[PDB]
């Protein structure tokens, strides 16, 4: 992994709306096809940085696990960012329609 | 003269309501015949 900052910064640059309109610009006389050929290349040209630079380089966070460390924060950070906020929501809907744990209640008796 | 000063119908003689309703999975009150697994 690397580049966490980049990332932040490209995601501060797509939400802003002014990049919108330069994106729109920058798409005259454009294909799908390029695209996301592009997109695919800046995917590997980053997993590639890692895998050359792996072999001879050590980052700030290196550790005893490795990337793996890295990789499994990320994970979590995804996790109890996205997947636990959808959690919250859930469960004030299901308190709210059924009661909290009315999606496991048993049957009704026969 | 009095007798009459004051009959629609009458009060009801019983009355039936939701909490007389048995409920409960092992209740007998609810049970006549086994129902099929
Ligand atoms: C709160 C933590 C808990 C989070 C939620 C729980 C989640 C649990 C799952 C954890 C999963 C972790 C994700 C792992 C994936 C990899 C991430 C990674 O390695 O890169 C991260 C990334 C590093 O990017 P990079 O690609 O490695 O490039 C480095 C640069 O070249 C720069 O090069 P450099 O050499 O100059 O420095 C390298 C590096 C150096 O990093 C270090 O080595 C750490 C330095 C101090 C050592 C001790 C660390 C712990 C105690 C002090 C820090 C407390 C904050 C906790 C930081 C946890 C990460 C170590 O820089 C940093 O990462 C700075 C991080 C410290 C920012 C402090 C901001 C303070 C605001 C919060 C108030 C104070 C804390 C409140 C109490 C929180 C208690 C939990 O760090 C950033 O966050 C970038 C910030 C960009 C600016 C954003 C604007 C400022 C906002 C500040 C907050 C930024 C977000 C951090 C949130 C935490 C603070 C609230």
């Amino acid at each position: 992994g690397f580049h966490f900052q980049q990332y932040i910064a490209m995601a501060g640059r797509a939400i802003n709306p002014v990049q919108w309109t330069r994106a729109w610009r920058r798409m005259e006389g454009k294909s799908a096809t390029e695209v996301y050929r592009d997109a695919l290349a800046w995917t590997n040209n980053q997993f590639a940085q890692i895998s050359r630079a792996s072999q001879y380089r050590a980052w700030w966070w290196q550790n005893p696990l490795g990337m793996g460390l890295v990789l499994y924060g990320t994970y979590k950070a995804w996790h109890m960012i996205y997947m636990v906020r959808k959690q919250k929501k859930t469960a004030q809907l299901v308190a709210a329609a059924y009661g909290q744990g009315g999606q496991w209640l048993n049957p009704v008796p026969r | 003269s009095y007798l009459n000063h004051g009959q629609n119908g009458i009060p009801p003689s019983v009355t039936w309501n939701f909490n007389a309703m048995p409920y409960g999975k092992e209740n007998p009150d609810t049970k006549t015949f086994p129902i099929p697994d």
